[PDB]
DNA sequence: AAAAAAAAAAAAAAAAAAAAAAAAAA
DNA sequence: TTTTTTTTTTTTTTTTTTTTTTTTTT
């Protein structure tokens, strides 16, 4: 199978980065693995400023623009880290972890979105407006061929229910007809919110503009409305599923109760040609993904003499 | 032949009378019910400084007594009020909108009320006015709602937009 | 020799004709080409104006060009393209680029220099004609003219987010983990068949990755055809443009504009499963340049400062405000205190100080309020002029509404936020319903506003000054009648604001005779800067914060016990603003005693009236 | 080449009834 | 002062029909 060379150039240097920082030596970061041995946490905190010192920021930009394919080997990376220092962090009562990127050097508006930074690491600023509930997420998914009863696992998902295409058997012939195994598959909490711009970067006369920021793991219910917060995470761009074929009748073709826009009826770019969208067209919209989130805008004495220095 | 029709228009169209085919949607209801439409292939509707309009000024001037005669004029039919008929005139002429320096305006337009008791021919007058000049509006009571509806929205059946 | 399919345009007589446009035009042969008589020729003949443009372009680095039709038109030999651009935009902009490609390598060796030319050679250019022909409106558009530019004039009503559009394809095979990028043609993605690797070599194993292609931004406005053109008993029409690259982001809503584009035409399917189409197509313009209907210079610093040296400068800015107002000397006096404001400090104990001043105007019905008004509204550079006859309750400040387009909540500001850090001036003060009148009552005491609805708790800032003007009941103000009767307001209303003047109107021989005098000669066809004040308020407001000596203590303690010889704590701390905004004119840095005497002067003949 | 099955195609909206507020007066 | 008066504010879509035209599937 073909593999990536930069991949592993960065997988080592963050290796080496956890291991080897250690200034206050103290081996923050170490402290960091031990604090959440002892305390039982999922998530990691990485400063750039940190990160910034390194390599003259060779491994830093190298993040920053391409975060989105750069970060399967962060997590691989981590993961030699925990067994070799932490082995009580591996397993669960394995817990799928979180890396939490602050302090970023330069925050962004809502107007400066551009497509040309889909994928790279950012920072933005706004006031949210409304949030959903916390939702579960399929993560991994596990299922069992119905004739054979083999029990697949790990079926990595992107947007939409995505069933194993062939058996674990190669004397079992069957493309379908599987049985999710709710029990056995890991979810996560998934939460969307809604933000627009602050009042000052409003113009003297605008209709504010907005935007889909998604929360994940444990950061939900971290952003609560009329508040201004500084999100932090990567750009991403999410296709519309319902004309990709989704299994059940329930989406039926892109069921509506509004009128769409007929200005923008042929002038939104669709991609065609692609076998599953078949005659169809796919579109895409911009969104962001967040991994922290920052805001900017008991009577008893036993446990009360606890706290105080 | 496009753009020869406008709205408001009475006119005598000739054409083709054609049947629509009133598919795709609600066309298995009908079954054998169809649309209809007009191919227009011709149009007769019913209904400038030259030395002619050059010449009807100075006839005008020549005929003398143009103030009382313009505003006897207005609406022969209703007897009296000849003072309201010198000032409707005066409010069919404009006055001079002069642009000051410095952002200072002043206004030619003119406003005219008029009171008085009911039955007097209130509501004749008016509308006689209406017609002398081209440019104008007859808006009434709340009936409808046209004097300050300066709305940003149109629901137009044809788009489903705003206008 | 070749020429494009399908089109007259061929690549070699272009690109030389286009070199010698270049390097050979002046303005000597536009002003030969205009040739309207009275044509300047003083040195300008001999300006070179695109090559000085292009070497200033060089140096600063930026992509932009403003290429004219007239002016294109002007040279003999290059009178081709005249033509051969309106008929055939994209080919003749596709020459206009690959030339200007090399327009940059035939200067910057002219001197053989030591420009690196790789940043030039990695970035690419573009042109932006404009004035391509007579303007013509949406109303007269046939299918004549497809694919040919054209110029067009409208009122912009609405605009939507960036929307990305492929460019680069990005396939990834389940199996072997192999990755390549193909390219889309006109939006059609051709499928790759199987792997090319020939050892995978798998049937039906590709994967598209969303997140790892390559977009481009695109941007949609929506033009309305302007009142003026329409005939009588007609709707307005509508024209959809499509705005690429730098040019997003660049039209703000309701403005009026005038663009150069392309108009083109495309069908839209009738069944949205089937490939059917339907045989009427959709007209847009796709555009190319888009015309509309801080950073002081030294010079500026200097003309400042020498200006802020005159011997009387409160006057002259008395005089300027309002030309028209004749006499009235003393309001004007006071709004030009209250345009500056006195000093606004926070500190962490006490908490946050205001420093902004309000500005109440009442009399007799018939004087001159609302033009006052109106003038100090454009001065000032952030300001909402609204009166407050009726509209919501919450209109000066947010209010939660569903969204029109979207079927979603838009949290939308008032005025009085929308009037942070300026002056907010209020028309028809006494028809200001009694519900939201005590909304004020936060934003002249707090400075604050909160809202607590739809799930949303949340306050905004609104650290605004508050200049009304109102009318009494009836024809006249009798003097003989106290102020609380005829105002009809609140006395905490009034109370709280920090200069209030009364504008009296009296039979007087000759007042009237004067007043009427002036009026008729400004009726009658026959000092003051224009943009000074601004730039100046914004220097005295954005870099200028006074202190206080004990000299002004001597004074202020003083006065203030003389005043209380009915003096409400409230006017003491209304003589400090007075007095502090006062020090930022006649440009300084601390307070004396000049700006005391006039502070206390100007709060004692408000006290007169 | 010839069968059995499965969706698209909706669109639309005024006109009336009941209940709680925020301005008027004997 | 406690009576009458007044604007006004969501209330709306869950359903349909047999052709006609597409994809699978012996
Ligand atoms: N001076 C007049 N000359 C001719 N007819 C008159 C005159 N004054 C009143 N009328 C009569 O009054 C009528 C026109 O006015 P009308 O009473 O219809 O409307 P109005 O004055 O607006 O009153 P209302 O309040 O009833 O609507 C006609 O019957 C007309 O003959
Ligand atoms: N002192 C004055 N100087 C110049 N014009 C005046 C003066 N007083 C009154 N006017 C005239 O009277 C009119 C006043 O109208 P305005 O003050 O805007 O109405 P309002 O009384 O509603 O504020 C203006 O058109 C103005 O020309
Ligand atoms: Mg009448
Ligand atoms: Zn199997
Ligand atoms: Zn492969």
């Amino acid at each position: 199978k073909v593999d990536d060379v930069t991949g592993e150039k960065v997988r080592e240097a963050f290796e080496q980065f956890l291991e080897d920082f250690s200034v206050q030596v103290e081996k923050v970061y170490r402290a960091q693995i031990e604090f959440m041995k002892i305390y039982d946490l999922n998530t990691i905190y990485i400063d750039y400023q940190h990160l910034s010192m390194r390599e003259n920021g060779a491994l830093a930009m190298a993040i920053s623009e391409q975060y989105y394919r750069f970060l399967p080997f962060l997590q691989k990376g981590l993961r030699r880290v925990v067994r070799k220092y932490a082995p009580e962090l591996l397993n669960t009562s394995e817990r799928v972890f979180q890396i939490s990127f602050f302090n970023l050097p330069t925050v962004h508006r809502i107007r400066d979105i551009r497509s040309e930074k889909i994928g790279s690491l950012l920072s933005i600023s706004g006031t949210v407006t409304r949030t959903s509930e916390v939702r579960p997420e399929l993560y991994k998914a596990s299922f069992t061929c119905d004739m054979c009863r083999a029990i697949v696992d790990n079926v990595e998902q992107s947007f939409k229910y995505t069933e194993p295409t062939f058996c674990p058997n190669p004397s079992c012939e069957n493309r379908a007809f599987w049985t999710l195994n709710v029990t056995r598959s890991r979810f996560l909490d998934w939460q969307k919110v809604r933000i627009q711009e602050n009042a000052n970067e409003i113009p003297t006369g605008s209709m504010p503009r907005t935007l889909d920021v998604i929360l994940r793991g444990d950061s939900v219910e971290r952003a609560k409305p009329g508040d201004r917060c500084k999100f932090t995470g990567v750009e991403i761009v999410v296709p519309d599923v319902t004309q990709l074929g989704l299994p059940g009748v329930k989406p039926s073709s892109t069921l509506d109760t509004r009128g769409i826009s007929k200005t923008t009826e042929g002038l939104n770019s669709g991609v065609t040609g692609l076998r599953s969208l078949g005659v169809r067209d796919l579109t895409y919209k911009i969104s962001f993904l967040a991994c922290h989130v920052i805001s900017i805008g008991e009577r008893d004495q036993e446990v009360f003499l606890n706290s105080l220095s | 032949l496009v753009r020869s029709l406008s709205p408001g228009d009475i006119v005598d169209v000739t054409g083709i009378f054609l049947p629509a085919p009133y598919t795709g949607f609600k066309a298995l209801k009908a079954g054998l019910l169809t649309e209809t439409y007009l191919e227009a292939q011709f149009v007769r509707q019913h209904k400038s400084l030259t030395s002619d309009v050059e010449e009807r000024v100075m006839e005008l001037i020549t005929s003398g007594d143009v103030y009382n005669r313009l505003a006897k004029s207005i609406a022969p039919e209703i007897y009296g009020n000849l003072d309201v008929k010198k000032a409707l005139l005066l409010l069919l002429v404009g006055g001079v909108d002069k642009r000051v320096g410095d952002g200072m305006k002043i206004r030619g337009d003119i406003n005219v009320c008029l009171m008085g008791d009911p039955g007097v021919a209130k509501s004749q007058l008016l509308k006689a006015i209406c017609k002398i000049s081209p440019r104008g509006v007859y808006t009434t009571g709340k009936g409808s709602s046209g004097v300050g509806l300066t709305a940003a929205v149109m629901k137009d059946p044809v788009t489903d937009e705003m206008i | 020799l070749r020429i494009i399919w399908g089109t007259n345009v061929s690549i070699q007589e272009c690109t030389t004709n286009f070199r010698n446009f270049l390097m050979s035009f002046k303005y000597k042969f536009r002003k030969i080409l205009d040739e309207r008589e009275e044509f300047i020729n003083n040195t300008t003949d001999e300006e070179l104006y695109y090559i000085k443009q292009l070497n200033e372009m060089r140096e600063l680095g930026t992509s932009n060009l403003n290429l004219d039709a007239r002016n294109l038109l002007a040279y003999k030999q290059t009178e081709d393209l005249y033509h051969q651009l309106l008929n055939y935009p994209q080919e003749v902009i596709s020459i206009m680029d690959q030339t200007i490609k090399d327009c940059m390598v035939s200067l910057i060796v002219d001197n053989n220099l030591d420009y690196d030319l790789d940043e030039i050679e990695t970035k690419f250019y573009k042109v932006r004609p404009y004035n391509v022909g007579s303007c013509k409106g949406m109303r007269e558009l046939n299918p004549n003219d497809i694919d040919k530019l054209i110029n067009l004039k409208g009122l912009v009503l609405r605009s939507t987010p960036v929307i990305p559009d492929m460019k680069v394809a990005f396939f990834k095979c389940n199996v072997c983990d192999h990755t390549m990028a193909v390219e889309i043609d006109r939006g059609v993605i051709q499928e790759p068949a199987r792997c090319e690797r020939i050892d995978c070599n798998e049937p039906n194993s590709m994967s598209l990755i969303h997140n790892r292609c390559s977009f481009a931004d695109k941007q949609v406005i929506k033009l309305q055809e302007t009142p003026d053109f329409v005939p009588d008993g007609q709707t307005p029409h509508s024209i959809s443009l499509c705005v690429y690259d730098e040019l997003v982001d660049s039209c703000r809503a309701g403005d009026r504009i005038e663009v150069t584009g392309t108009f083109r035409s495309i069908p839209i399917r009738a069944n949205s499963r089937q490939r059917v189409l339907k045989s009427l197509y959709k007209t847009y313009v796709d555009v190319v340049h888009v015309k509309k209907v801080r950073q002081i210079t030294d010079q500026d610093l200097a003309k400042i400062r020498e200006v802020a040296a005159r011997e009387d400068l409160y006057s002259l800015l008395a005089r300027s405000i309002a030309p028209s107002i004749y006499e009235l000397e003393d309001v004007k006096k006071g709004i030009l205190l209250q345009l500056f404001g006195g000093t606004n400090k926070t500190f962490t104990k006490g908490g946050r100080y205001r420093g902004d001043i309000n500005i109440l105007l009442c009399g007799d019905p018939s004087t001159s309020k609302s033009q006052i008004l109106q003038y100090v509204h454009k001065i000032t550079p952030r300001g909402v002029y609204t009166s407050g006859k009726g509209s919501s309750a919450v209109g000066l400040t947010a209010y939660i509404t569903r969204d029109v387009d979207t079927k979603q909540l838009v949290l939308e500001s008032g005025a009085l936020v929308l009037s942070d850090g300026g002056v907010c001036c209020i028309d028809e003060f006494d028809k200001m319903s009694d519900s939201t009148r005590s909304v004020l009552h936060e934003v002249m005491e707090q400075q604050t506003i909160s809202i607590a609805k739809a799930g949303i708790i949340t306050t905004l800032n609104a650290r605004s000054s508050i200049l009304a003007s109102a009318n009494p009941i009836g024809s006249r103000y009798n003097p003989n009648l106290p102020v609380t009767e005829n105002i009809d307001l609140p006395p905490p209303l009034l109370s709280r604001f920090d200069l209030v003047y009364l504008v009296l109107d009296k039979v007087d021989e000759k007042n009237d005779r004067e007043l009427a005098k002036h009026l008729t000669n400004l009726y009658l066809e026959d000092v003051l800067p224009v943009e000074f004040l601004t730039m100046y308020i914004s220097y005295a407001k954005e870099h200028i914060h006074p202190i206080i000596t004990e000299a002004a203590k001597t004074e202020l303690v003083r006065a203030y016990v003389g005043m209380r010889k009915t003096a409400t704590t409230r006017q003491l701390e209304s003589m400090i603003r007075l007095a502090e905004a006062h020090a930022k004119m006649k440009l300084k840095n601390v307070v004396e005693l000049e700006d005391v005497q006039e502070a206390v002067r100007l709060i004692r003949s408000a006290i007169k009236d």
